[PDB]
């Protein structure tokens, strides 16, 4: 691994520390509680749940959702996170080699085919088989709760949770993590694009540093590169169910709002 | 893009 490839995965790695405001050394930290004697505040059930919502009262009132159901209370702010991280991850497409260069309808076909991919792999990062770190690492929703819901919401996370539990197990650092977000964006097999050649080329060369970087940097897990392909497989299928379950809410659901830049990327995504 | 106005817009700050 020479010089120059050693240099992408350092950059790649910065413009993934510089956009995200959450990341895995930050979130195994509070995780951990081996750091502070004051860990999050913990929601496991209504009545925690309306007790952190006083903290998010302004949220809420903002777009009128203070007065909705407890489920759709909870999946607005979720879909607020996925907005801030949507517009992260376009933030670091741009520090992309070769991103910003591609015709800008490529480059948002790229993030909408991707940006939910990119979302559950970093998801993994604030994940425990228990539950998953809320609000910048302030809070702490528990999976039980989370499964407590009513269908369909109940259904929404636990998949996440299943898939996490197994991707934690690789054992990755932030260093992999950005070169695995670099890898699914740069995808040369989206639908609809206009130049393939050019993102195939991108994806080779993303994917042989990402490749490298994994044999120098978990150098006792042979294979580490063959399973995270397989893991970006299962992504995929992941992103396809969960699209699959945002269009029965949508039918289903009367007092369940979509945001718009989400529905943007729903859209006749699937 | 005219169909992610808002996408297309942060793709061009
Ligand atoms: C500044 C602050 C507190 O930032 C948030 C960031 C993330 C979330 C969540 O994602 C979340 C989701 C579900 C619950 Cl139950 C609680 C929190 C909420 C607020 C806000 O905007 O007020
Ligand atoms: C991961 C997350 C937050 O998952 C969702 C979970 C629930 C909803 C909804 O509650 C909803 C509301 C209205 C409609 Cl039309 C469709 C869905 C949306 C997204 C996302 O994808 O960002």
């Amino acid at each position: 691994m020479t010089a120059d490839l050693k240099s992408l995965a350092k950059r790649i790695y910065e413009a993934y520390l510089k956009n995200f405001n959450m990341n895995k050394v930050k979130a195994r930290v509070i995780l951990s509680g081996k750091a502070s004697n004051n860990p999050p505040f913990v929601i496991h059930d209504m009545e925690t749940l309306c007790m952190a919502e006083k903290t998010l009262v302004a949220k809420l009132v903002a777009n009128g959702i203070q007065n909705k159901e407890a489920e759709v209370r909870i999946f607005h702010c979720c879909q607020c996170t996925s907005v801030e991280t949507v517009t992260e991850l376009t933030e670091f497409a741009k520090a992309i080699p070769g991103f910003a260069n591609l015709d800008l309808n490529d480059q948002v076909t790229l993030l909408k085919y991707g940006v939910y991919e990119a979302i559950f792999a970093m998801l993994s990062s604030v994940m425990n088989k228990d539950g998953m770190l809320v609000a910048y690492g302030n809070g702490f929703i528990t999976r039980e709760f989370l499964k407590s819901l009513r269908k369909p919401f109940c259904d929404i996370m636990e998949p996440k949770f299943d898939f996490a539990m197994k991707f934690n197990a690789l054992e990755l650092d932030d260093s992999d993590i950005s070169l695995f977000v670099a890898a699914i964006i740069c995808c040369g097999d989206r639908p609809g694009l206009l130049n393939v050649g050019h993102i195939e080329k991108m994806q080779e060369g993303i994917v042989h540093v990402l490749r490298l970087h994994l044999q120098s940097n978990h150098p006792d897990d042979i294979f580490l590169f063959p399973k995270l392909l397989q893991k970006m497989a299962d992504l995929r299928q992941l992103v396809t169910e969960h699209a699959q379950l945002v269009q029965i809410i949508k039918k289903t659901e009367s007092d369940a709002a979509l945001h718009p830049l989400l529905q943007e990327i729903y859209r006749d995504m699937y | 893009t005219e169909r992610h106005k808002i996408l297309h817009r942060l793709l061009q700050e």
